[PDB]
């Protein structure tokens, strides 16, 4: 796998510290997993601020957490969770989707133009049929779950991906529809990850 | 051969757009359908627009439809699931467009300075939004984003897409 710098590249200096503006009334269980994930693998300055946006956020949001990576979280009422760099050139980068599909990326695994696809495609069924979805759909989108994960032990193969950080998160944060034994079998296997069962639990 | 089969009933023209881009590049053959499908391989296929996009935009590399570097691809990103969640709808459109507009205000094409991803998707989910063909017809349309449709709408790829399938 590749070095963070080389993930970066030319600026590994300008990315190297990350800003999240995220909502206290909608917080991102995927990017507080992902945070977790990172931490166990880099060495990560993080710190929490709170935007005049808002007032009383809850104290385990508040406490929610030479270095690699810096990573400061920032409550705020944004209608959609944002992402900002130093480079400003750059637009921010909205949607917890896509910082999660960012902030994986730093662990620098590769993967073939099918795979890398499928993987994006299991992202935007957690965030475009299931996070805002029906009922109905959300039993479509569970049966396509069950056959893949019948067929390997993570969404898109052998490996975890963001796929799985994000479809796993969004599933808690909606709350119904009978789980498929993949499913179960699939969703006890990532809540028996530390940082998986550790960011929920803080969300209590 | 790649082979793409689409909804001939409702073309998706990103897709298209992409296909017409990369088609120099990859081998890809697009059929007459009643639905959008990228057969891949055996048993590999793809139905969603966005994941039809990012797949010849990985296999095409030379064409650089998903930008040169990290936070280009992450900007493609972003203006993917722009177009699919508030582009796609018709609340609260003035402030997407606006938001659209600003983005625009010091860029020529959406990422880095040429052809993206992200072009293709904002440009074919515009196209075929209710509200922004409304503003065009009321002359309400904001400036840059009026400037850079239209400059896409005149390339030739663009014309080309759109003499095949537009009806």
């Amino acid at each position: 796998a590749l070095d963070l710098n080389s993930v970066l590249g030319k600026d590994y200096g300008a990315l190297k510290d990350i800003v999240i503006n995220a909502n206290p009334a909608s917080p991102p269980l995927s990017l507080l997993v992902l945070h977790r994930l990172l931490c166990e693998h880099f060495r990560v300055l993080s710190t929490v601020h709170t935007h005049d946006s808002v007032k009383s956020v809850p104290e385990n949001l508040l406490k929610c957490f030479d270095y690699q990576l810096g990573f400061t979280l920032i409550w705020k009422n944004v209608p959609k969770t944002q992402m900002k760099f130093s480079i400003q050139t750059m637009c921010p980068i909205e949607g917890e989707g896509n910082i999660a599909r960012f902030l994986f990326s730093l662990f620098g695994q590769k993967h073939n133009a099918v795979n890398a696809t499928l993987i994006d495609s299991w992202v935007d069924i957690a965030i475009f049929q299931l996070k805002e979805g029906s009922s109905k759909e959300k039993a479509a989108v569970f049966r396509s779950m069950n056959s893949a994960l019948g067929k390997s032990p993570w969404l898109a193969g052998n490996e975890l991906t963001v796929a799985d950080v994000v479809l796993w998160s969004v599933l808690q944060q909606i709350g119904s529809v009978t789980v498929p034994a993949n499913v179960q079998r699939w969703m006890r296997s990532c809540e028996n990850l530390a940082p998986f069962n550790t960011a929920l639990k803080l969300l209590k | 051969t790649l082979s793409l089969t689409v909804n001939s009933g409702d073309p998706p023209l990103g897709a298209l757009l992409a296909v017409e881009h990369v088609k120099d590049d990859v081998s890809i053959s697009v059929e007459e359908g009643k639905e959008n499908i990228l057969h891949v391989s055996e048993n590999v296929i793809f139905t969603d627009v966005n994941s039809i996009l990012r797949y010849l935009a990985r296999v095409a590399t030379t064409a650089g439809l998903y930008g040169s570097n990290l936070m280009e691809h992450t900007e493609i990103d972003h203006w993917l699931e722009f177009s699919a969640t508030k582009l796609s709808s018709s609340d609260s459109f003035t402030s997407t467009i606006n938001e659209l507009n600003h983005s625009l205000s010091l860029r020529t094409y959406l990422v880095g300075n040429s052809l993206s991803l992200a072009d293709l998707s904002v440009w074919a989910t515009l196209k075929g939004n209710a509200a922004w063909q409304e503003q065009l017809k009321q002359k309400k349309a904001p400036v840059h984003v009026k400037r850079w449709f239209g400059f896409l709408e005149a390339q030739q790829a663009f014309q080309s897409v759109g003499t095949k399938w537009d009806v």
